[PDB]
RNA sequence: GAUAAGGGAAGUCGGCAAAAUAGAUCCGUAACUUCGGGAUAAGGAUUGGCUCUAAGGAUCGG
RNA sequence: CCCGUCGCUACUACCGAUUGAAUGGCUUAGUGAGGCCUCCGGAUUGGUUUAGGGAACCGAGAAGCUGGUCAAACUUGGUCAUUUAGAGGAAGUAAAAGUCGUAACAAGGUUUCCGUAGGUGAACCUGCGGAAGGAUCAU
RNA sequence: CGGCACCUUACGAGAAAUCAAAGUCUUUGGGUUCUGGGGGGAGUAUGGUCGCAAGGCUGAAACUUAAAGGAAUUGACGGAAG
RNA sequence: UAUCUGGUUGAUCCUGCCAGUAGUCAUAUGCUUGUCUCAAAGAUUAAGCCAUGCAUGUCUAAGUAUAAGCAAUUUAUACAGUGAAACUGCGAAUGGCUCAUUAAAUCAGUUAUCGUUUAUUUGAUAGUAUACUUGGAUAACCGUGGUAAUUCUAGAGCUAAUACAUGCUUAAAAUCCCGACUGUUUGGAAGGGAUGUAUUUAUUAGAUAAAAAUUUGAUGAUUCAUAAUAACUUUUCGAAUCGCAUGGCCUUGUGCUGGCGAUGGUUCAUUCAAAUUUCUGCCCUAUCAACUUUCGAUGGUAGGAUAGUGGCCUACCAUGGUUUCAACGGGUAACGGGGAAUAAGGGUUCGAUUCCGGAGAGGGAGCCUGAGAAACGGCUACCACAUCCAAGGAAGGCAGCAGGCGCGCAAAUUACCCAAUCCCGACACGGGGAGGUAGUGACAAUAAAUAACGAUACAGGUUGUAAUUGGAAUGAGUACAAUGUAAAUACCUUAACGAGGAACAAUUGGAGGGCAAGUCUGGUGCCAGCAGCCGCGGUAAUUCCAGCUCCAAAAGCGUAUAUUAAAGUUGUUGCAGUUAAAAAGCUCGUAGUUGAACCUUACUUUGAAAAAAUUAGAGUGUUCAAAGCAGGCCUUUGCUCGAAUAUAUUAGCAUGGAAUAAUAGAAUAGGACGUUAUGGUUCU
């Protein structure tokens, strides 16, 4: 038959379902960033856990190793490129010191809210889901779209959105047309 | 069908090997020809790859070579007189390789003139393969050994 | 099983064809021909996946059925014809000539050549022995048999075939210092000079080859193809990159500078 | 004293009487056992005539 | 606190006359389909082809036939393996704490335990030799 | 020097009783043999093997159960002592 | 994330298990279910049984055309275009399915064929000592038929070939044999035969260590390639074939010559293959310790058979071969492997299943054709099932696709298509249930709605809500349309419609502890029940049945089994054995393991190898992501980075090092050097 298509899980659940300290930390962090559920935190923890695993593996290797230099520089460059890691912490020792709030800072919902296009973070999420926000000249309706630094300045309302120069929406057109 | 595979046998340690696969055509076998002496009758057999083999069922004459003079003539053969494998073949006059036969001496005599009427020969051909009973003439120590074995 | 196989699953195809996983279940099974199955490039792959002149197999079949494609100076209409190493493909309708030479990355480069260079090819002598009527002959790497060779020709040499008469123009003796391309292993596509040949009777002879960057590697003698009389003097045009192997970090730096 | 279609102990107190087996070579041989047996256990194959082949010895001669 | 016969109920496994039964594999022996090879065979059917009525003699060649070879399948016997019936016998566990006693835990009222051998409704008792995990690290 | 032991301490070990080994064992590796994997069923059944026999060696499963057990503390009790 | 917590007691510290907890490319099942992408699916039990339909056919200018087929009169009165039927060629041995058997068997890595067969593809290769071109069958076809019945076929009348069976055409020499005559110092010769290539023998070349008294190939290795001599052969084949163009020379002839192609053909080489084959490596079991050898078991000699090696088989002859370093036997709810789950490391469990290798088509066995089959969508026979019958007979093989029954805890449509991927055929054109597309599909995976923002009123600390008041936004859904596609569906775009209880209403399990969340209200009263465990329940139950409230995860949540972690409760890393379970009663002792110091290998480094897929990982805005291997450039009659790389690991190969650990050496010297030491015996 045809070749298999690869797929993988993007999260992992905690081993202890009920732990007040972890439940409160997750709920507080979800309330701060307007997340729908805990799986988006499991996803962030999973991808940071594998970034850390890669960094740990390179850090156990000797310095000046060609492989350590190549994949470590690629991973650091990617993290600076995606804005999670600051420009003054390119040492592969601060990657282990990285935290989930660094990744949650770079979400589209967070950047739109911090750019003022929405009243609150939940208004930011509904603005994204309702196809009003465009990054560059492309409409993005995924709240978890991680905004790069070079894409940061091009976040604005979609040109065909009611809030961005488009025609009036269904409700307004129904009201003003009567 | 007769086959050559070692699957039917048991291992060196004695273990009875189980049934692995059914018999394959690419290892078959066929019956011995048992060449006799009589009017030249050969049957061609369709072998693997499109080749052809010629069973010598019975033959009368084949070419025999005198090694000392480098001369090969087609001459009659009387019968097989000594066979290291089986004496039943000697008794029933079955022509196979390594079998001592007696040949008509007239062509070798006539060549000798131009340059007991039956000469000994050893068939080197494989009649069950090619259909020819071709051999050479005993001379020297080979001759002495076979004559000692024949007379006893 | 009961006879020769006629299909090739896409996942089981040679990796240097660079076929995609999801384009289908099967891959083109190369026909019998001058080159081995694993070391060849079918014309459907060359004309559709590499040059992208044809968009699909119906078009490659229409192209070849209009008599456009010639390999080594003869018209081929077999869509699965096994084109291989050093073969010359000429499409005079588009006025294009290609030579199939490995690049240092292990794949068949798209290396265009002039018609004058497309008028010949090189072949590695595999064996010298006597034919019928006691006539010696040479077998090259693409299965060619050339009669009445130069009595100095021995195994592992390379001859230059006129490719229009099938005769031998001239040859190169196998010796220290000759330019070589590797035709097998993980050093596929690399070009260098012989420094020292280490023999192993009853086994596989090993050849030590030095890169243009003074990198030394060892490979089996069966993977060595002489392409020039000395360093920097190949008998065929080399593909882009000149057979110099760069580390992955150096390649990353070069691509970054080239793209900005 | 013999033989007998089909059945095969239905006869009779009861297989009484008769039948069946039977020499030799080769194969194979259970429970149990006091380890000695049971054992020819049970159960199978072969056997003529003729023409051959092979093996097995004695006395002399260094 | 606790041990055990005995009585009732339920469940599990074991032994057990029945030369018990059933299913599957391997195999001795007998019979043996079919194909293949070989040996003859020679329906008819062409002429090496010759003939003033035609006498021939050459080839191909079907059925069939002889002897071998591979060998399906059936019957009998042996053996292995897995399920399963069984009068009766002897256990184990659970339930309730029904009867009889009080063997053990205190020197448990005969110190206890181990090996062995007898005896006895039952726990158990007794002999012989050990142990302290003793009720003595000691005169 | 070799033995049979003993007295004190605990650097150290151990759940503790205690231990000159039961120490040098999460700072885990000197060499080597045997045995156990919750309690029962059970050293039972079956097969094998040794034995004159008694029995010995090897040795299950079905089923059942939430503990059984080790060392020590306080109390209660003793037909034990002061 | 290298984690633990509840349960033995009046209370304590332990051993230890039971219970809790999380994942599963791990299956089933319950409740529930809005969106996008991706996508498994009658393996498990029964390799149990199958109705029906389909799944393998095929023609170019180029094999054979008098279809009484179509079409037009045209460069054509031999045919000539197109083209059924048949004969011929090729394919049908690929693919697809399944995992019953199978434990040195398959398989993996690594080897060998100087031990063989090989259609086809691609190169070479053939002047060999009636010719203006040989025969007679046969199909289709016409018309007589028999049977109830089948892809049954028989008589009669035709006719063809690249079918079948036969056959010449040719260089120039040269060489060899026999040899009348002749020369007569050993020569010359008329006349007869033979030369290419295949077969089968026998005998010769096929050389190659360096000065004095003309050739000869390869290999690590050959009796190799090849040549020569003497013969042999129910004598192999060295084109009686087919299409397009029609050219050149004139000694005015249907004269002599010739261009591109089809197909075919011998041998060698190549390629696609096949078959054997070296080394090392497989789960449980000793309640399997000896097995193999009648009637092949191990080896020797000769033969037969094979494509070939080989006890593969036969004849004769020896008594060998394996084994406690586990042979042999038994079991497997066993195809092997790439791989999958979980995992600090080491490990444990799984692998029917997308790829490779093997085997099979109800169970056996035997075969034809063919290069290739012991083939089953081929045949013959038996056994078991099973279909029609007029009972005379005939026909079967879904572990292919779909579909039906059974079995079960367990698994979908008797759909569309050759458009993509490729395969087959005489082939640009036909065919392909291979494959693709859609249907069913909560197996798993990715992303992601169920609302958002103001004002009052209050409470509240310059702002978070709790309610009743507004105006905005939107997709689920429906749809013109375009895109998509073979045609559709769906996705994506997009006119018009589409939200206040925005009823367009989120569920599954729980609230004593473990374990997050009630000592609230009502009901029962050791009942009903809950409860993985401890326990709760006998009239104010924090535990049952309900209402309210609350907790966890959420388009998912719960339950069962297996497995992994937890489990240092399998312990090599890494357990315990005085008393919790566990040192044999005590010594000897073989295999095994380990062995004081001192001056051939093993080990270790590097290289080559370990298929693709999978894993890790570089690049790359699929709108993000899972993924994919794409893509990017001022908009291009074109320019242009890519598709890395690691890891594999036992066995084999090459290499450097000589510690560590083995092994050998000169004790009756049977020792080492004399390179040009002195002689003697030889061999090339």
């Amino acid at each position: 038959p045809r070749a298999p298509r690869t797929y993988s899980k993007t999260y992992s659940v905690p081993k202890r379902p009920y732990e007040s300290a972890r439940l409160d930390a997750e709920l507080k962090l979800a309330g701060e960033y307007g997340l729908k559920n805990k799986r988006e935190i499991y996803r962030i923890g999973f991808q940071l856990s594998k970034i850390r695993r890669a960094a740990r593996d390179l850090l156990t290797r000797d310095e000046k190793d060609p492989k350590r230099l190549f994949e470590g520089n690629a991973l650091i460059r990617r993290l600076v490129r995606i804005g999670v890691l600051s420009e003054d912490k390119m040492k592969l020792d601060y990657v282990l010191a990285l935290k989930p709030e660094d990744f949650l800072e770079r979400r589209l919902q967070t950047q739109v809210f911090k750019l003022g296009l929405a009243r609150s973070i939940h208004h930011a999420r509904v603005l994204i889901t309702q196809r009003h926000i465009a990054v560059g000249k492309q409409i993005v309706n995924i709240p978890s779209f991680t905004v790069r630094l070079d894409s940061q300045k091009h976040i604005d309302f979609a040109h065909n959105s009611p809030y961005g120069g488009g025609r009036a929406g269904r409700v307004k057109r129904k009201n003003q047309g009567k | 069908g007769i086959s050559r595979d070692s699957r039917h046998k048991r291992s060196a340690t004695g273990a009875k090997r189980a049934q692995f696969r059914k018999k394959r055509k690419f290892e078959l076998g066929r019956q011995p020809a048992n060449t006799k002496i009589g009017p030249k009758r050969i049957h061609s057999v369709r072998t693997r790859g499109g080749n052809q083999k010629f069973r010598a069922l019975r033959v009368e004459t084949g070419n025999f070579s005198w090694g000392s003079e480098g001369v090969s003539r087609k001459t009659r053969i009387a019968g097989v007189v000594y066979h290291p494998s089986n004496n039943e073949l000697v008794r029933t006059n079955t022509l196979t390789k390594s079998a001592v036969v007696q040949i008509d001496a007239t062509p070798f005599r006539q060549w000798y003139e131009n340059h007991s009427g039956r000469l000994y020969a050893v068939i080197s051909s494989r009649p069950g393969q090619s259909g020819r009973c071709d051999g050479y003439i005993l001379e020297g120590e080979e001759l002495a050994f076979y004559l000692r074995r024949l007379t006893a | 099983a009961r006879g020769p196989k006629k299909h090739l699953k896409r996942l089981a195809a040679p990796s240097h064809w660079m076929l995609d996983k999801l384009s289908g279940t099967y891959a083109p099974r190369p026909s019998a021909g001058p080159h081995k199955l694993r070391e060849s490039l079918p014309l459907v792959v060359f004309l559709r996946n590499r040059l992208k002149y044809a968009l699909n197999g119906r078009e490659v079949k229409a192209i070849m059925m209009q008599q456009h494609v010639q390999v080594d100076g003869k018209v081929r209409t077999d869509t699965t014809y096994p084109a291989g190493f050093m073969d010359v493909i000429t499409l005079e309708a588009t006025n294009e000539h290609f030579r199939l030479v490995y690049d240092v990355k292990g794949k068949f480069a798209v290396h265009r050549i002039s018609a004058e260079e497309a008028a010949y090819k090189l072949g590695k002598v595999k064996k010298v022995q006597l034919g019928k009527k006691g006539v010696p002959y040479v077998v090259t790497h693409d299965g060619r048999t050339i009669r009445y060779p130069d009595p100095l020709i021995r195994a592992n040499d390379t001859v230059k075939i006129d490719l229009a008469t099938g005769k031998i123009d001239d040859f190169i003796k196998f010796d220290t210092g000759r330019l070589v391309m590797v035709t097998g292993g993980r050093n596929l596509g690399r070009v260098g000079v012989i420094v020292h040949r280490e023999k192993h009777e009853g086994g596989f002879d090993l050849v030590h080859i030095k890169d243009a960057l003074e990198n030394t590697f060892v490979t089996r003698l069966s993977n060595v193809f002489v392409i020039g009389t000395e360093a920097g003097k190949p008998w065929v045009s080399l593909p882009k990159g000149k057979g110099i192997k760069l580390s992955i970090s150096e390649e990353r730096d070069r691509r970054r500078a080239q793209q900005g």
